[PDB]
C-alpha cells in the first residue's frame, strides 16, 4: 500500500537562494514542475535522475523512502508549483513564492 | 557423476571431473528451411569458434593437450589474500572465479610472454647447442 | 617459493549468456514443419548439489526468441498460399433465416457476388454463408472487413495448427539451468537448481485470457505480478490443478469449393445441416468456484487478510483481449467469459455454459500488415482442454488496502511463453581458468 | 515531434455525455502506455486511467467505473494514432483540466503531456 | 602411393601411409545462389566438425599431435583371441575394425580416465615436488 | 608494439612478436538479412578453415603448440646461397619468403616423411623397448 | 472451351514462361565427396 | 586431375537402388529448375 508525504507547504525564499523541498514515499519517486495554465513537466525521476533538458540548478537525493529535491541558485523563472509522484498517486502541489 | 557435478564441491575436488567437462564443448550437434536450420548453422559455427579460441590460448601458453598445466608465472599476491589451502579446500571454482575476475587479462598477457615467449627464446638458445 | 598462477581447463564456470536456441522435437504441422531435428529420449537432468542460481523472469530472452520464432513460422507457412484479393467485390446479402435459434439471429448472412472464373475473360455468381463479424456494410450490401487493410490470404488448409511440443536445446558449450523449487518467486536465487542441455517440449498454444495446457504449479496456485505495486503489469496466475473445459461448434458445417484462378481453389461455407446453434463452452461451476477460492488466498499474501477482492466484467478495448480466444479444433473461437468473473470475495447445474463467437478473418498478433482467411471445417467441432492459469490485471487508484479488483487482461503472447520459460535460464560454460600452485614449470 | 495533439475546450449542461481527444505524433505509440489525468482548478492532479494502445485496453479507478471510457484509433496507414476519453454524464465536480500523457518508463515517468483542455459543466 | 593405398595391406603395413591419410581430412575445399552454395557451406562445416572431434579425443587421450601413440591402458583379452603377430600381419585394418567394433566405447572411457585422468593426478603430484 | 610491427625488421628480430601475430588469426569476429550476414558467415568459415590447415600441418610436422620448432630436416643448399647470419640479420622475413617461395612444397613433403614419418617409425621401435 | 478453345492447363496450376535465353542443353555435372569422405 | 586410386586387394559391396546420391540428384535438379523459373514472367493473361 503506497503512501506518501511532503513538507514544502509554500516557500517565501528570495531569488538566488539555493532551496530544497522534501517528500517521502513508498516506492519509486518522480518529481514534477507545473505553472498555472500549463502541463506538468518531469524534473527528476526514480529519486535520482534528471530528465533530459532539465536545468543544472536541479538536483536531489534518495535514502530509502526519503527523497530530497533542490534548486541551486534559484531563478525567478523557477517559481512554480511542484510535485512528488508514485504511479497513479501524486501529492497535492506545493509552491515557490516571494 | 555427470556434467557440472563439480559445481557442488571445492576447487580441488573439481579436478576430478575435468575430462567430463571437456566432453560437451562440441557435443550434441553430432547428429542431424531457412528457419531453424540457419539457426542451427549459426550454433554450429559458434561452438566451433569458442572451442578454437580456447585451444589457441593453450597453444600459446604451452598448456595444450592438458587439462592441468604448470606455468612458470608467479602472480602478484595482491590479487587474493587467503592461505592456499583456504582457497582450494572451501569454494566452488566459480566462486573463486568471481574473485579473480578483475585480474584475468593481466594474467593472460603474462602467460604469453613472461614465460612462453621467453621460454621460446631460451628454447632457441638450447636449439643452438 | 612464492605461488605461481597456473592453467586449468574444463573447470565449471557459469556466465549469463544468450545464444540462439536450437529447435528439437519428439519424432504437416506448422509449429514444427517436421524440420526440427528429432531428439533423444534421454532427459538426463543433473542435480547440482550445493548450488544456487539467480533466475529472473521477464529478463530471459528465450522468451523473445520464442516469440519471434513462431512468427517466422507462421509467415513461412503462409508464403506458399494463394491470395484472396478477388474477394473485395461487394456483396449482396440477407440475414439467414433458415432454422435459426433465436439467440443466433443475424449471426450469419447469406451473400453473393460477381467474382471471376478462373478464365481471364469470364465471371460467375458466387455465394456463401458468412459470419457477420467478417463483414462491414459497404455504406450505411457488404464488403469484407479487411478490404481497407492489408489484403487477406488463405490456402493450404491441410497444414495443421494443432500445437505440438517444441524443445529447445543449448548450443554445445552452453547449458540450461533450471529451478525446481515449487515456491519460486518469478525472480531471484533458487536452491533447487539442476541442469539440462535441452528442455522438454512446450506447446505453441495460445490464449487471450486464460492459460491452456500449461504445466501445473508444483504445490499451490501461484502468482507472478513482477513488482506488484505497479498495476500496469500483467499478473500471472498459475493453477496447481487442471480445470477441464469442453467446447463445441454444434453446427454441422459443410464446405464448398471455388476456382478463382488456375490452380486456385477457394474455400467457402456450405449451408449448415440442421438447426443453427451458438458455439459454446462448458466448465465445472463448482470447480471454478473452488479454484477461485484458491486464488484469492494467494492474492491475500500481499494484503491484509480481511481485504476485499473482486472480479469483474471486462473493461472492453479490442475484441482480441475483450474476449477469450482460441484456435482449438483448427478454428478460431471467442467467448464471453465475463460471467466467470461475476463474483466478489470477503473475509470468512454443476457447470456453466459460456456463449461464443466465430470470426474467419484472422489478424494475427498485434500486426496489421497481414490478414488471413480461416477455411471452414466440415462437421461439428469438439474441443477438450485443461485450463492451467489466468492472465489478470488490477485496477489502479485503490485506497486503504481494500476492494482490489481484477480482470482478464494482457494477451501479449510473450506472457504465454513466460508461463513456461520462467523455469529456465541459459548460461555459458567457461572451462578455462587458473589457480595458484606450489608448482613452477619444469626446465626444458 | 513526439508531442501529442490536444483537443479544444468545451462546456456542456449537466448530465451530458462528452468526448475529448489527443493524437500521437513523433514516436511509435505501440511502445508506450497512454494516460489520462485531470485536475480541478486550484487542485492537485488526479489520475484518470491508462490505455494500452496496442490493444485498446483501459484501466480505471473504482471511482470512475461505469462512467468513463477510453478508446484508441489509428490511421489506416498507421502513421497516426488517436485517443479519446468519454464521459457518460456530467456533474459540477467533473469540471477539470483534462490531459493526455505518455508513460516513458515503468516508473510512470511522464515526459510528454498534452497542453490539456478545459472541460466545464 | 596415394590415399587409401593401405587398404591393400595388413595393419602393420598400413602404418606407412598414416600421414597421407591425414592429408585429406580438411582437403579439397581449399579453393572456391542458395542451391549448391548452401550445400557447400554445410559440407565445410561438417568437415570441420568431424576433424575437431577427433582432435578433441586425442587431446583427452594425450595422443595429440601423433599418428601413433602409446597408451598405458591394458585391454581385456576377451575382446579378441589371436596371437598379436597373427593380427598385425594378416588383415586389412578395416577387417580388424569390424572385430573390435563392439568394444570401442569401453576403450574410449578407459583412455579418458584409467590412464589420462589418473596420469594427470599423478602429474599434479609431480608438479608439487 | 602491435600486429605486423616485425615487418620493419630483420628475420631474427621478427621472432620477438610471433605470439602477437598469432593473436589475430581468429580475432575480430568474437562479438556479434541474407545480405552481409551471409557474408559474415562465409568469413567466419574461412577464418576457421585456414587456421585449421596450419594446425594440421604443425601436427604433422610435430611442431604443434610451438611458434618455433626444430625440425631434423637438412635442406638442399642450392635453394639459397648466403651466409646464415647474412640472411637472418638483414631482411624482412617476407623478402626472404620471396626467395624461398619456389621450394616450399619440397620442404613440406620432407617434413612429413623424411623426419616425421621416419621418427614415428623409430618412436614405435622405442615403444617396443 | 465447350463441346473455341482454352489452354489445356487453365484448370490446373498456372502456366508461366520467360527467360528463353537460358539453355536447357545438358552439361555434365560432377559430384565430389566432402573432405573426410 | 581424376586421380583414381586403385585399391589393391579389396572388395566392396555396392547396392544399386540403395544409394541416396540418386535421390539427391533427383531433387537437386528440381530445385534448379524452379530456380531458373522463379525470375520468369507469369502467363496468366492467356486464359482468355
Ligand atoms: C519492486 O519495486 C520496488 C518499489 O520501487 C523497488 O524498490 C526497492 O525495494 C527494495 C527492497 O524492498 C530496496 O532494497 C533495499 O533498500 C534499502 C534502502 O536503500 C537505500 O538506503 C541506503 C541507506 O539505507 C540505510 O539507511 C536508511 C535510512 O536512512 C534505512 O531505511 C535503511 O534501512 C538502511 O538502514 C542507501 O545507501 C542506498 O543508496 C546507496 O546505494 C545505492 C546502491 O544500492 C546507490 O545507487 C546509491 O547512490 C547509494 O550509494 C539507498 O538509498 C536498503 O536499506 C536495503 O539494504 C538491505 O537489504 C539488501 C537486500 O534486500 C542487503 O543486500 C543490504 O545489505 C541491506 O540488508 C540489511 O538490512 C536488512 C533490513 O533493512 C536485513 O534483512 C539484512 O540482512 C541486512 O542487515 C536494500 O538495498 C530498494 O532500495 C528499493 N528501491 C529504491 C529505489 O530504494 C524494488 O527494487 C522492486 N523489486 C524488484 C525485485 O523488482
Ligand atoms: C489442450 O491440449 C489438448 C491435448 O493436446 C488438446 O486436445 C486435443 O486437441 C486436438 C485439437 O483440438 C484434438 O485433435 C483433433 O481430434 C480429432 C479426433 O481425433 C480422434 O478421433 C478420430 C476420429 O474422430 C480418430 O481418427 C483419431 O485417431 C488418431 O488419434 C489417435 C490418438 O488419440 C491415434 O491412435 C490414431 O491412430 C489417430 O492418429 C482420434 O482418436 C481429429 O479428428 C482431428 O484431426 C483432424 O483434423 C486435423 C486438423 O486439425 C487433421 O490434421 C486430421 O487429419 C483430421 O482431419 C480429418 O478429419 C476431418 C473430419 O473429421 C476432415 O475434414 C479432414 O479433411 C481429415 O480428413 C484432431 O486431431 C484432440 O482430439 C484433442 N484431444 C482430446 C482429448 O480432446 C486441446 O486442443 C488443447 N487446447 C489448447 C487450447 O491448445
Ligand atoms: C460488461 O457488462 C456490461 C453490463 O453488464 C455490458 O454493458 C452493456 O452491454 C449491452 C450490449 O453491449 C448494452 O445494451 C445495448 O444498448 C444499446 C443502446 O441502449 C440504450 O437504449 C436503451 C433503450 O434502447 C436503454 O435501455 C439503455 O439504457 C441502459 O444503458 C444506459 C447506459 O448507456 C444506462 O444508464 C441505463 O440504465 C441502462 O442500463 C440505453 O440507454 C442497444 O442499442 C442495444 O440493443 C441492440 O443490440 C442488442 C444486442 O446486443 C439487440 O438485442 C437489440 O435488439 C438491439 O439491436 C443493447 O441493449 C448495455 O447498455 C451495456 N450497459 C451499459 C451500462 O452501457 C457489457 O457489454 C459487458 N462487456 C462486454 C465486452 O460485452
Ligand atoms: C556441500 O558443500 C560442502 C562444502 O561446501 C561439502 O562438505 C563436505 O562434506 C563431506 C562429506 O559430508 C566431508 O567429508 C568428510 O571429511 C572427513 C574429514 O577429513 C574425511 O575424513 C571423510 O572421509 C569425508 O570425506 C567434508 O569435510 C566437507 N567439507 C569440505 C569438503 O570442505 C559437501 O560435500 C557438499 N555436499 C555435496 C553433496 O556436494
Ligand atoms: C595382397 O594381399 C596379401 C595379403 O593379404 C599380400 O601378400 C603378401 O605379398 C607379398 C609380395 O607378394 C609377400 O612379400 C614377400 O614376403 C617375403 C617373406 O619374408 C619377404 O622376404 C619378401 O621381401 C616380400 O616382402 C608377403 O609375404 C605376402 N603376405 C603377407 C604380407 O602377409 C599382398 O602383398 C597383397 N597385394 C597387394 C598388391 O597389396
Ligand atoms: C630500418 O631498417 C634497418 C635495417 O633494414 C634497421 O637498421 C638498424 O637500426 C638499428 C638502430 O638504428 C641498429 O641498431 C644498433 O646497432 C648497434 C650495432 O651493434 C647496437 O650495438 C645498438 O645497440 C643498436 O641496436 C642496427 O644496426 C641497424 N641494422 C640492422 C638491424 O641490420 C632499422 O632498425 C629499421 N628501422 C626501424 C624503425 O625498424
Ligand atoms: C452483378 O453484376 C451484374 C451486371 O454485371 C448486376 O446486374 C446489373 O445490376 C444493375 C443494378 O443492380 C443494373 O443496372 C444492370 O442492368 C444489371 N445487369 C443486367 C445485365 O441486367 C448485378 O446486380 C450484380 N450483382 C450484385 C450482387 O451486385
Ligand atoms: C466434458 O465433457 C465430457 C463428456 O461430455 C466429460 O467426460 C466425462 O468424464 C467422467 C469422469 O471420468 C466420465 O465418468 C464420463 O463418462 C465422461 N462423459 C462421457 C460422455 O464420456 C467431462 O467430465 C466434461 N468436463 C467438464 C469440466 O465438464
Ligand atoms: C454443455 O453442457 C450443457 C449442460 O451441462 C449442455 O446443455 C444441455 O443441452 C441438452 C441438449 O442441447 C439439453 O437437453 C440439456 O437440458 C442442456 N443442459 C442444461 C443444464 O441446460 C450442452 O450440450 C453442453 N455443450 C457442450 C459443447 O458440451
Ligand atoms: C454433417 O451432416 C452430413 C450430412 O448432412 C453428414 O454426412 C453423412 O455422413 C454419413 C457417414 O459418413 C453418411 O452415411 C451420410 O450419407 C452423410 N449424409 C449425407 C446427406 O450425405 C455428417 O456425418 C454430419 N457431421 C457429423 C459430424 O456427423
Ligand atoms: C489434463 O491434464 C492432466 C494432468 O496433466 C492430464 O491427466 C494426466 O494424464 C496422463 C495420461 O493420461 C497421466 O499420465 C497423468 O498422471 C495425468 N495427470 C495426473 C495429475 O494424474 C489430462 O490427460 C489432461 N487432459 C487431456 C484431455 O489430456
Ligand atoms: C477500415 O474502414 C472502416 C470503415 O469502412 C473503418 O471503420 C471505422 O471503425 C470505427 C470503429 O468501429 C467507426 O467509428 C467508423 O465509423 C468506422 N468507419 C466506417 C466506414 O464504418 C476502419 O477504421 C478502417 N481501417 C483503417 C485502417 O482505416
Ligand atoms: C603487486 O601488483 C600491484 C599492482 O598490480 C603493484 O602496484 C605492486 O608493486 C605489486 N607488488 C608485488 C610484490 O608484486
Ligand atoms: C571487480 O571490479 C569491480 C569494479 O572495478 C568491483 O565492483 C568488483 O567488486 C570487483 N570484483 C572482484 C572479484 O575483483
Ligand atoms: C437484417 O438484420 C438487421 C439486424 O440484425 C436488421 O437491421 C435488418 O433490417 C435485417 N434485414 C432483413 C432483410 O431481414
Ligand atoms: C574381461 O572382461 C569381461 C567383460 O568385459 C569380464 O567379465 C572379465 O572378468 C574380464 N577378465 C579379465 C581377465 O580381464
Ligand atoms: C557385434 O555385436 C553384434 C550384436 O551384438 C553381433 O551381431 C556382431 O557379430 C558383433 N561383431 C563383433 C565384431 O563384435
Ligand atoms: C640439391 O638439389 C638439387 C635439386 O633440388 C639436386 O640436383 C642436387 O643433387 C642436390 N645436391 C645436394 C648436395 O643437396
Ligand atoms: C620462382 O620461379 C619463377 C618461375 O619459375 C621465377 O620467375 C622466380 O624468379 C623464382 N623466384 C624465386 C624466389 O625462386
Amino acid at each position: 500500500d503506497i503512501q506518501m508525504t511532503q513538507s514544502p507547504s509554500s516557500l517565501s525564499a528570495s531569488v538566488g537562494d539555493t532551496v530544497t523541498i522534501t517528500c517521502q514515499a513508498n516506492g519509486y519517486l518522480n518529481w514534477y514542475q507545473q505553472r498555472r495554465g500549463k502541463a506538468p513537466k518531469l524534473l527528476i525521476y526514480d529519486g535520482s535522475k534528471l530528465e533530459r533538458g532539465v536545468p543544472s540548478r536541479f538536483s536531489g537525493r534518495r535514502w530509502g523512502q526519503e527523497y530530497n529535491l533542490t534548486i541551486n541558485n534559484l531563478q525567478p523563472e523557477d517559481i512554480a508549483t511542484y510535485f512528488c509522484q508514485v504511479y497513479e498517486f501524486v501529492v497535492p502541489g506545493t509552491r515557490l513564492d516571494l | 557423476l555427470g556434467f557440472l557435478g563439480a559445481a557442488g564441491s571445492t576447487m580441488g575436488a573439481a579436478s576430478m571431473t575435468l575430462t567430463v567437462q571437456a566432453r560437451n564443448l562440441l557435443s550434441g550437434i553430432v547428429q542431424q528451411l531457412t528457419v531453424w536450420g540457419i539457426k542451427q548453422l549459426q550454433a554450429r559455427v559458434l561452438a566451433v569458434e569458442r572451442y578454437l579460441r580456447d585451444q589457441q590460448l593453450l597453444g600459446i601458453w604451452g598448456c595444450s593437450g592438458k587439462l592441468i598445466c604448470c606455468t612458470n608465472v608467479p602472480w602478484n599476491s595482491s590479487w587474493s589474500n587467503r592461505n592456499l589451502s583456504e582457497i582450494w579446500d572451501n569454494m566452488t571454482w566459480l566462486q573463486w572465479d568471481k574473485e579473480i575476475s578483475n585480474y584475468t587479462q593481466i594474467i593472460y598477457g603474462l602467460l604469453e610472454e613472461s614465460q612462453n615467449q621467453q621460454e621460446k627464446n631460451e628454447q632457441d638458445l638450447l636449439a643452438l647447442d | 617459493e612464492n605461488l605461481w598462477v597456473t592453467v586449468y581447463y574444463g573447470v565449471p564456470v557459469w556466465k549469463d549468456a544468450e545464444t540462439t536456441l536450437f529447435c528439437a522435437s519428439d519424432a504437416h504441422n506448422v509449429w514444427a514443419t517436421h524440420a526440427c531435428v528429432p531428439t533423444d529420449p534421454n532427459p538426463q537432468e543433473i542435480h547440482l548439489e550445493n548450488v544456487t542460481e539467480e533466475f529472473n523472469m521477464w529478463k530471459n530472452n528465450m522468451v523473445e526468441q520464442m516469440h519471434t520464432d513462431i512468427i517466422s513460422l507462421w509467415d513461412q507457412s503462409l508464403k506458399p498460399c494463394v491470395k484472396l484479393t478477388p474477394l473485395c467485390v461487394t456483396l449482396q446479402c440477407t440475414n439467414v433465416t433458415n432454422n435459426i435459434t433465436d439467440d443466433m439471429r443475424g449471426e450469419l448472412k447469406n451473400c453473393s457476388f460477381n467474382m471471376t472464373t478462373e478464365l481471364r475473360d469470364k465471371k460467375q455468381k458466387v455465394y456463401s454463408l458468412f459470419y457477420r463479424l467478417d463483414v462491414v456494410q459497404i455504406n450505411e450490401e457488404y464488403r469484407l472487413i479487411n478490404c481497407n487493410t492489408s489484403a487477406i490470404t488463405q490456402a493450404c488448409p491441410k497444414v495443421s495448427f494443432e500445437p505440438i511440443p517444441i524443445h529447445y536445446c543449448a548450443p554445445a558449450g552452453f547449458a540450461i539451468l533450471k529451478c525446481k523449487d515449487k515456491k519460486f518467486n518469478g525472480t531471484g536465487p533458487c536452491p533447487s537448481v539442476s541442469t539440462v542441455q535441452c528442455t522438454h517440449g512446450i506447446k505453441p498454444v495460445v490464449s487471450t485470457q486464460l492459460l491452456l495446457n500449461g504445466s501445473l504449479a508444483e504445490e499451490e496456485v501461484m502468482i507472478r505480478s513482477e513488482n506488484i505495486t505497479n498495476n500496469a503489469k500483467n499478473i500471472l496466475v498459475q493453477f496447481n490443478t487442471p480445470v477441464q473445459i469442453n467446447c463445441t461448434r454444434p453446427n454441422n458445417n459443410t464446405r464448398k469449393s471455388i476456382r478463382i484462378g488456375p490452380g486456385q481453389a477457394f474455400y467457402a461455407t456450405g449451408d449448415i445441416i440442421g438447426d443453427i446453434r451458438q458455439a459454446h463452452c462448458n466448465v465445472s461451476k463448482a470447480t471454478w468456484n473452488e479454484t477461485l477460492g484458491k486464488v484469492v488466498k494467494q492474492l491475500r499474501k500481499h494484503f491484509g487478510n480481511n481485504t476485499i477482492i473482486r472480479f469483474a466484467n471486462s473493461s472492453g478495448g479490442d475484441l482480441e483481449v475483450t474476449t477469450h480466444s482460441f484456435n482449438c479444433g483448427g478454428e478460431f473461437f471467442y467467448c464471453n467469459t465475463s460471467g466467470l468473473f461475476n463474483s466478489t470475495w470477503i473475509s470468512n447445474n454443476d457447470s456453466i455454459t459460456l456463449p461464443c463467437r466465430i470470426k474467419q478473418i484472422i489478424n494475427m498478433w498485434q500486426r496489421i500488415g497481414q490478414a488471413m482467411y480461416a477455411p471452414p471445417i466440415q462437421g461439428v467441432i469438439r474441443c477438450v482442454s485443461n485450463i492451467t492459469g489466468l492472465i489478470l490485471t488490477r485496477d489502479g487508484g485503490s485506497t486503504n488496502s481494500t476492494t482490489e479488483t481484477f480482470r482478464p487482461g494482457g494477451g501479449d503472447m510473450r506472457d504465454n511463453w513466460r508461463s513456461e520459460l520462467y523455469k529456465y535460464k541459459v548460461v555459458k560454460i567457461e572451462p578455462l581458468g587458473v589457480a595458484p600452485t606450489r608448482c613452477k614449470r619444469r626446465v626444458v | 515531434q513526439v508531442q501529442l495533439l490536444q483537443s479544444g475546450a468545451a462546456v456542456t449542461k449537466p448530465g451530458a455525455s462528452v468526448r475529448v481527444s489527443c493524437e500521437a505524433s513523433g514516436y511509435n505509440i505501440r511502445d508506450y502506455f497512454i494516460h489520462w489525468w485531470r485536475q480541478a482548478p486550484g487542485q492537485g492532479l488526479q489520475w484518470v486511467g491508462w490505455i494500452n494502445p496496442k490493444t485498446g485496453q483501459p484501466n480505471n479507478p473504482r471511482q470512475f467505473q461505469g462512467r468513463v471510457s477510453l478508446t484508441r484509433h489509428a490511421s489506416w496507414d498507421f502513421d497516426t494514432y488517436s485517443f479519446y476519453m468519454d464521459l457518460k454524464a456530467l456533474r459540477s465536480d467533473d469540471t477539470a483540466v483534462y490531459f493526455c500523457a505518455r508513460q516513458r518508463s515503468d516508473y510512470w515517468d511522464f515526459d510528454v503531456w498534452g497542453s490539456g483542455t478545459q472541460v466545464t459543466v
